[PDB]
């Protein structure tokens, strides 16, 4: 899954500013968001987030869904390495399982169950 | 560029 954010910040760049933004907010993991290329669905004006690592997936839905101006009603699927996660699963547990090597935590969003 | 802090 390509995220643009990684093809405009180099690794070293995106690794040193992981370890900034972890050491300012140790209570808070940083997520990248990016809409899957062929969702047919609102996009997100930041890519950044600083996210409590509490945070329930679910509680997750419920804020993404707010930023894309999105009703409960309609469909929203996250996907970390191309798997849709837990919704009970914490950002903490998400971030200590699947973030990478920059620190930072990387999160797909779609209308569709099948990320593409 | 900045984070966009999230909470409840």
């Amino acid at each position: 899954m390509k995220f643009v954010y990684k093809e405009e910040h180099p690794f070293e760049k995106r690794r040193s500013e992981g370890e900034k933004i972890r050491k300012k907010y140790p209570d808070r993991v940083p997520v990248i968001v990016e809409k899957a290329p062929k969702a047919r669905i609102g996009d997100l004006d930041k890519k950044k987030y600083l996210v409590p690592s509490d945070l329930t997936v679910g509680q997750f839905y419920f804020l993404i869904r707010k930023r894309i101006h999105l009703r409960a009603e309609d469909a929203l699927f996250f996907f970390v390495n191309n798997v849709i996660p837990p919704t009970s699963a914490t950002m903490g547990q998400l971030y200590q399982e699947h973030h990478e090597e920059d620190f930072f935590l990387y999160i797909a969003y779609s209308d569709e169950s099948v990320y593409g | 560029s900045s984070f966009e802090e999230l909470d409840l």
